């Protein structure tokens, strides 16, 4: 406890001292406009998937989203939006097979690791589904927090 | 994080004996001895009895750095007393003691 | 057919799949709930 | 250190307080004995919680911290495997016990839950181990969490052996209180003062077990610290008096196994 | 956000004592110090578990989910 800082009681820590609980939201919306492309939720596929991140899709459900109590950490997704393929001139969809399926997902924050506390599934007044998913995890004091 | 596994203040770990007894080159009949996964609960037991003994010159201990389950011994005895037997001595000794702590709150407690 | 969802202000669980629509039958919120998992979930007491 | 020392004298006890008067020990002693009851004692402790329902206010870890901290009976956890040094693929009864939870808001009121309402599935094998410590005069063990009448709780838990080392929730002792020299004879501290030391500082309730000091006397340069007055508490896990005896044979097994490392090495050396 | 299984400072289990201190305030109406003391809280580092302890939970299960 040199300068500003201070010796804490770790038995007292791990009881349950200054302990607290951190969340963190997500969210996405459906689509734009239906010309020739249409966006939604599903869960892609490492072959069935085309620019598929770097994560994974493991965790999600049909609908491509993460059921509360389910952990997930770092880079794994937890909304698995797609858009079609976009390789012609207008930007729209295009006649193709395997690759068809473009996706657009969400993933956590590669610093996040907690599990799915609640997941909202809404339309906003365009009629747009909007997907929103709050995660939380608990912080523990640690030798570099502030108090 | 990076927090550090608290099994490690006890659970020895791969290739870590308990002890590890190296010479001094300071000083003569003196040596210094490694105690791992072993804070000064025990060290100090240790040292305290060494000091009971009238034929051990010099016996200090140091814990080095606090994120670590370690601790240092030093032992110097006049001639011919190996140091290791000094040791050796000092934990039959703290034993005995024990030993007689137990049996007489044992009794206390029963009356 | 399948739980994907739980009505919101109201117990009552809707189970309605892609293109059903997100209001609730029985009460017409539009917010939806996707419910716990089915799996269990380890916690480290420690 | 030769047997003839600690004198032990108890002044007090209950069923989770020894009041010692310990005489005749080396003061190094008195510590790491006061020492190793706070942290090296095995205890029996909720270490894994397995959430199946969980539909109330409180976050799941939240209670699994708290289940934690509940204490359970371990009078015979020498009796139980620890769960480092069991071979056995994650858990079973010889290192682990097994206890769940379950409640629901029958009622339209607030439904309490207990630890009184833990129940033990894994065979105890005739060990006294496992039974929530309930000291409450109206039977309601630990209040784990309140319960509103639409919300359910399912909870299924494993208790393991462990120390205070690895974390709190293994603690057995409570606290401990701990002094010497009730006069300051040995002049191990300095009193602060702004007037008069002697009236400013509080007279310690063990100056009564000790003659005071005279202002004829001259330093006794000679002496050495010596009695120590203590007071061991218990969560309830153990016996106070248990607490005491297994803190001295835990010094005991701490001692002999470094004493053993000296002879193991004496039997590789040459 | 109810009350703390053991004292932070000690590992003393308050966690049972809460329901019990209430009625002291309640059904008996003594003061807070006295309540505290029937307890048998005697260390202030125990006392202020209780004496500080705000019963959020109560407030939480007022909503219907
Ligand atoms: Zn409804
Ligand atoms: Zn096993
Ligand atoms: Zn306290």
């Amino acid at each position: 406890n040199q300068e500003d800082s201070m010796i804490m009681n770790q038995s007292s820590i791990d009881r349950g001292l200054f302990r607290s609980l951190f969340f963190r939201s997500y969210m996405d919306q459906e689509k734009k406009y239906g010309m020739s492309i249409t966006e939604t939720f599903e869960k892609p596929q490492r072959t069935n998937t085309l620019r598929m991140k770097h994560g994974t899709y493991d965790k999600l459900d049909d609908d491509g989203l993460i059921a509360p109590g389910v952990r997930v950490s770092g880079e794994d997704v937890i909304i698995g939006k797609t858009t079609p393929i976009s390789p012609d001139e207008e930007e729209l969809g295009q006649r193709t097979a395997y690759h068809s399926k473009r996706d657009a997902s969400t993933p956590l924050r590669s610093t996040e690791n907690g599990i799915v506390d609640q997941v909202l599934v809404t339309t906003n007044q365009d009629g747009l589904k909007f997907v929103k998913v709050r995660v939380r995890t608990t912080k523990i004091p640690q030798i570099g927090d502030k108090f | 994080m990076n927090a550090p596994d608290r099994f490690e203040l006890f659970l020895l770990g791969e290739g870590e004996s308990k002890l590890k007894i190296d010479p001094d080159t300071k000083a003569p009949n003196a040596v210094v001895i490694t105690f791992e996964k072993e804070d000064h609960t025990l060290g100090n037991l240790i040292r305290a009895e060494l000091l009971n003994d009238r034929k051990v010159l010099f016996a200090a201990y140091k814990v080095e750095h606090p994120f670590f389950a370690r601790f240092k011994l030093r032992i110097q005895t006049t001639e011919g007393y190996d140091p290791k037997d000094a040791l050796k001595n000092a934990c039959n000794s703290i034993i005995n003691k024990l030993g007689a702590l137990k049996t007489n709150f044992e009794t206390e407690w029963n009356l | 057919a399948t739980l994907k969802y739980i009505c919101a202000e109201c117990s009552s669980k809707l189970s309605l799949s892609r293109t059903d629509a997100v209001r609730c039958k029985d009460c017409g919120h539009r917010i939806l709930l996707k419910a716990r998992t089915k799996r269990l979930v380890q916690f480290e007491a420690r | 250190m030769s047997e003839e020392g600690p004198q032990v004298k108890i002044r007090e006890a209950s069923k989770d307080n020894v009041d010692f008067i310990l005489s005749n020990v080396d003061l190094a002693m008195a510590n790491s004995l006061r020492r190793v009851m706070i942290a090296e004692i095995p205890t029996l402790a909720i270490d894994s919680v397995e959430v199946e329902t969980n539909t109330t206010v409180l976050a799941d870890e939240f209670i699994a911290h708290r289940l934690g901290l509940i204490p359970l009976q371990s009078m015979d956890i020498e009796q139980l495997e620890y769960s480092r040094d069991c071979f056995c693929e994650d858990h079973c009864d010889k290192c682990s016990v097994v206890l769940t939870l379950q409640a629901f808001g029958e009622s339209e009121s607030t439904t309490n839950v207990y630890s009184k309402d833990l129940v033990i599935v894994s065979n105890l094998m005739g060990r006294n181990i496992g039974h929530p410590i309930i000291q409450d005069k109206e039977g309601n063990g630990v209040l784990i969490c309140k319960l509103r009448k639409g919300q359910e709780l399912k909870l299924t838990c494993v208790a393991k052996k462990g120390i205070a080392k690895e974390h709190a929730k293994w603690g057995p002792a409570a606290a401990i209180e701990f002094e010497y020299d009730p006069w300051n004879k040995l002049k191990h501290t300095d009193y602060w003062y702004e007037q008069d030391s002697a009236k400013e500082w509080p007279q310690s309730k063990n100056c009564e077990y000790e003659d005071p000091p005279n202002e004829g006397d001259p330093f006794d340069y000679k002496a050495q610290a010596d009695t120590f007055y203590m007071n061991v508490e218990s969560v309830g896990s153990i016996p106070v008096d248990q607490v005491v005896v297994r803190g001295i044979d835990t010094l005991q097994k701490k001692v002999a196994s470094i004493l053993l490392a000296l002879t193991q090495m004496d039997q590789d050396k040459v | 956000m109810i009350v703390p299984v053991r004292c932070f400072s000690c590992g003393k289990v308050v966690g049972d004592k809460w329901e019990s201190y209430l009625n002291l305030l309640q059904e008996d109406e003594l003061d807070e110090g006295t309540a505290l003391s029937r307890l048998g809280l005697k260390r202030y580092c125990c006392r202020r578990m209780i004496l500080t302890h705000v019963d959020l939970i109560e407030k939480f299960l007022r909503y219907n989910p």
